[PDB]
RNA sequence: UAGUCCGGAUUGGAGUCUGCAACUCGACUCCAUGAAGUCGGAAUCGCUAGUAAUCGUGGAUCAGAAUGCCACGGUGAAUAC
RNA sequence: UCCUCCUAAAGAGUAACGGAGGAGCACGAAGGUUGGCUAAUCCUGGUCGGACAUCAGGAGGUUAGUGCAAUGGCAUAAGCCAGCUUGACUGCGAGCGUGACGGCGCGAGCAGGUGCGAAAGCAGGUCAUAGUGAUCCGGUGGUUCUGAAUGGAAGGGCCAUC
RNA sequence: ACUUACCAACCCGAUGCAAACUGCGAAUACCGGAGAAUGUUAUCACGGGAGACACACGGCGGGUGCUAACGUCCGUC
RNA sequence: GCCUGGCGGCCGUAGCGCGGUGGUCCCACCUGACCCCAUGCCGAACUCAGAAGUGAAACGCCGUAGCGCCGAUGGUAGUGUGGGGUCUCCCCAUGCGAGAGUAGGGAACUGCCAGGCA
RNA sequence: UGGGGUAUCGCCAAGCGGUAAGGCACCGGAUUCUGAUUCCGGCAUUCCGAGGUUCGAAUCCUCGUACCCCAGCCA
């Protein structure tokens, strides 16, 4: 009655902080927004935050809810 | 399933068109966007619900 | 035989039983019949427990049963090979650490529950001691 | 605006010498009258939800709003955003023009009137009121009725207290029994 | 308010029975004759005459 | 809560106006009077405010808060902003309709030189 | 041509008479109420001429209590191969 | 075969005839944008009206909702309502993620043309993750690119597509 | 409408349990940056030739099994 | 200097609840609505023209710890490396070291601009 | 033990997720000296028990019960 499961979806943070990154470069391919996007991030169709200026990737927490924004700062 | 694949064709002279699908049982009329035609390259109308 | 009423899954892991318990000190009554080993009791064992308690202090006393069984335990029939699913629920456990509480009681003298707490402690497969309700 | 002119001098005079209010705001005043119709029985016909809005069109003089199920209950045979009530919110000038006749030549006109109950308060001094004939108002033709329809009114006010209320209320001489 | 979807809402003139010659906005667009008003309704004497019972 | 309801109205402009980091017009309408500010695109600091309050804008007015006093203020911020090097603004209209006094600021505002 | 100015049951109130006494449990009257019932399924009954049908009246029993019983007359058929 | 959780040892991945569930679509609005709004449940009052259909008020806080599983998300709403609409565009694409490969995914920006908005802007489908099938062979529309003497044509190619 | 040794929602106080619970949360591991010493470039790319794709036990973390197996299936050494 | 308004930093030592106070200006309620605009009914909301009245509600400020919130020190749990045992579990050396709880803290702090009062 | 089927008025047996249809019986009337036959009228199961999905369950899903059918093998 059982025996079956997805393949594995290889989420996660794929820069870390203080990383140096490129344009276009995704940071986390996530699954909703575990992670918002902050200054020079975007975030994709299915939530993927990519960089959108180059630079270091900055981890903050923001705002009244203590969400997890994603930067990048311009380096 | 059920839902059909009709060709949204261009009203201008070319042969250029579009395709998707309908659900031919609920919605029995004809579908009219007004899609970009790169032959022209203009936005024309495009019917054919087929 | 205590079971919980409504799961939310049939079937679970083994899992490990390590490290102190939690439950520790007497709460509720006043004499504790408290775990040193470490082991694992089923359902009838704190049934057969309780029962060699309740006749032992007569009608009298209050006992709390501090441990609920709340982990199913699957057993695979007799000649089943290895393999083609987990076994079947067939009974119930609770897991118990060095230090649980297993048993409470309270209204009667302390020689009551020495008598009650040994009478009942050789129905469970874990060594086990008696303990009173200390003040902080 | 004659009720109204009557709650301005003498109601608001009134209700400041019997509570010791401080300030002239304080007083209640009525702030809403709503007139509700629901009436069920359109799960299999719609003219007479269409009767049932021509019905409060003509006791207020306002278009009612045709209100839909908020839940899917399987009780009484509906379903989600099917059209089951109609209602009109009185407010403003209408709605002292409207409470005018009510307490005026509408609540006389009850068949077999003993008096409107005064324990009728939602706690916070709002009235609500049933009737039981859509006839007791002068408007409704007797000749063109086909279904007798009820109907709820509330009176929303700006009350604290249910007493307060019955002050209020009461200053209109708004009969209570 | 909106335009026209509301009916017709004509100031009129009530009189009933009591004397009670009353001028009011109500959407009939006709003249009214009454019998019972506010003034002048058994509702006190009713009252009366419904605890008057026993004996 | 009506203040409540205007703000949860205005953040989704203006978390986007400081997304794109554009120096922006807050405009702020009260029952008797209007009020205008440009704010840098940190968000913190401001650079030119006019409003009704201000005896050199009101005392040239009938009433402080209709449609003239608000295209006076929309004028006096286009001033200002324009004798202080700023000319291209984005309007954070900060949770009202762009219809009565605030759409005669904002005109106002673009009359008189400022870039949105 | 209507459940109607049909039909009167049922019920509330107010009474009269008889009788020691009308609650169980009379008869009649007045006001009010105004059911069921629109010609009756299978089946079944009476009648051959002053008959059936229909309309009233009287009497016995009886203080009072008949839509029954026993009598009396009025109008008055159809049909019998 | 594909999707979700756990196993899975706090990056990724990770097995078993391990424990649990789902998919083989739907939608021309359920997409785009602009403007607005905020749930479940319970209590009280109220015509028929009832434990539960509508109305009004209060408590409550998202226990709700999300076209369909589960997980992660969601108030700036990704939820709910309305106006106008076709960006459910065409050619490309810095850079990345992910696979042995075939492949799959994310993508700011550039050009052409468009929608919504006053504007900043947003829009290359849907809150995301399932909704699927290589090549060959062949069908239909377009494009002289080829076209075995030559001019055509047949067939082939290329683009769209079944 | 009058009584009642019976059960009991919600709320509050106290007590436990959870792989598919989390308002908390390590050690470790992993990714990135800088620095010193050491290491026969130990690293990466491209090219020639492979073999191998039956693994075994032992520690640690687990699933399954009966916390049975010199059992079975993983992770890591 | 005190107060008020706007836009931010910060995101509960910042929020709740109970009590007190404020309106010259500001703000809020308010007044009216034929117009600009609006209600799947309704100027309730949105919007416009105003300013009579009140600070009742709202909002701000000041108190108050009933709660939420923060939170040591110490110990405990766990754990990397090496070793040990009676080895489904623990112990030793060593490095890291919680969660909960306790003492306690606690009814915020602050930047730019604008207006009113002194 | 597994797979499949059934449970609906007193009995046999139809039911499509929005209503329970048939026959025999039973009840009342009639025919008849009386009974059978016959004729005229009726009634009737909230659907095995529990939980769930649904606005709504006899109907769909899961579990239990009771009875049938098929298999339970090679060694």
């Amino acid at each position: 009655r059982n025996g079956r499961d997805s393949e594995a979806k290889r989420l996660g943070v794929k820069r870390f902080g203080g990383e140096s990154v490129l344009a276009g470069s995704i940071i986390v391919r996530q699954r909703g927004t575990k992670f918002h996007a902050g200054a020079n991030v975007g975030c994709g169709r299915d939530h993927t935050l990519f960089a959108k200026a180059d630079g270091k990737v900055k981890f903050e927490v923001k705002g009244p809810k203590n969400r997890k924004f994603i930067s990048i700062e311009a380096e | 399933g059920i839902r059909e694949k009709i060709k949204l064709v261009s009203s201008a002279g070319t042969g250029h068109f579009y395709t998707t699908t309908k659900n031919k049982r609920t919605k029995p009329e004809k579908l009219e966007l007004k899609k970009f035609d790169p032959v022209v390259r203009q936005h024309v109308i495009y019917k054919e619900a087929k | 035989m205590l079971q919980p009423k409504r799961t939310k899954f049939r079937k679970m892991h083994k899992g490990r039983n390590r490290g102190l318990a939690q439950g520790t000190d007497v709460s509720f009554g006043s004499f504790g019949l408290k775990a040193v080993g470490r082991g694992r009791l089923t359902a009838r064992q704190i049934e057969a427990a309780r029962r060699a308690m309740t006749r032992a202090v007569k009608r009298q006393g209050k006992i709390w049963i501090r441990v609920f069984p709340d982990k199913p335990i699957t057993e695979k029939p007799l000649a089943v090979r290895m393999g083609k699913g987990k076994g079947n629920v067939e009974y119930w456990v609770a897991l118990i650490q060095p230090g649980k509480v297993l048993y409470e009681m309270d209204g009667v003298p302390e020689e009551l529950a020495r008598e009650a707490f040994k009478l009942a402690a050789a129905k469970l497969p874990i060594k086990t001691t008696f303990v009173t309700k200390t003040v902080m | 605006a004659k009720l109204h002119d009557y709650y301005k001098d003498e109601v608001v005079k009134k209700l400041m010498t019997e509570f010791n209010y401080n300030s002239v705001m304080q007083v209640p005043r009525v702030e809403k009258i709503t007139l509700n119709m629901g009436v069920g029985e359109a799960i299999a016909d719609k003219k007479l939800l269409d009767n049932a809005a021509a019905d409060l069109a003509a006791i207020s003089g306002q278009k009612p709003l045709i209100t839909k199920a908020r839940k899917s209950v399987a009780g009484f045979k509906i379903r989600q955003g099917y059209p089951i009530g109609c209602k009109v919110t009185l407010r403003g000038e209408r709605m002292w023009e409207f409470f005018e006749r009510l307490i005026t030549i509408a609540v006389p006109r009850i068949r077999d009137f003993r008096g409107l109950s005064a324990k009728s308060f939602d706690g916070r001094g709002n009235y609500s009121m049933g009737v039981r004939e859509q006839i007791i108002f002068p408007e409704i033709d007797y000749d063109k009725v086909d279904r007798v329809r009820g109907l709820d009114i509330t009176i929303t006010t700006t009350a604290k207290s249910d007493e307060e209320g019955r002050a209020l209320l009461a200053a209109f001489d708004f009969p209570f029994r | 308010m909106k335009k026209d979807i509301h009916p017709k809402y004509e100031e009129i003139t009530a009189s009933c029975s009591c004397g009670n010659v009353m001028k009011i906005r109500s959407t009939v667009g006709h003249d009214l004759n009454l019998d019972v008003c506010s003034k002048c309704h058994p509702f006190f004497t009713g009252k009366q005459r419904d605890v008057a019972t026993g004996g | 809560d009506k203040k409540s309801a205007r703000i949860r109205r205005a953040t989704r402009a203006r978390r986007k106006l400081q997304e794109l980091g554009a120096t922006r017009l807050v405009v702020h309408r009260t029952p008797r009077h209007i009020y205008a500010q440009v704010i840098a695109p940190n968000g913190s600091e401001v650079l030119v405010a006019a409003s009704t309050v201000e005896k050199a804008i009101a005392e040239q007015l009938k009433y402080t808060g209709n449609k003239d006093a608000a295209a006076a203020v929309g004028k006096a911020v286009a001033e200002r902003a324009l004798e202080k090097g700023i000319k291209d603004v984005s309007f954070d209209r900060s949770g009202f309709q762009y219809h009565g006094r605030v759409q005669a600021l904002a005109d106002a505002a673009r009359e008189a030189g400022l870039q949105f």
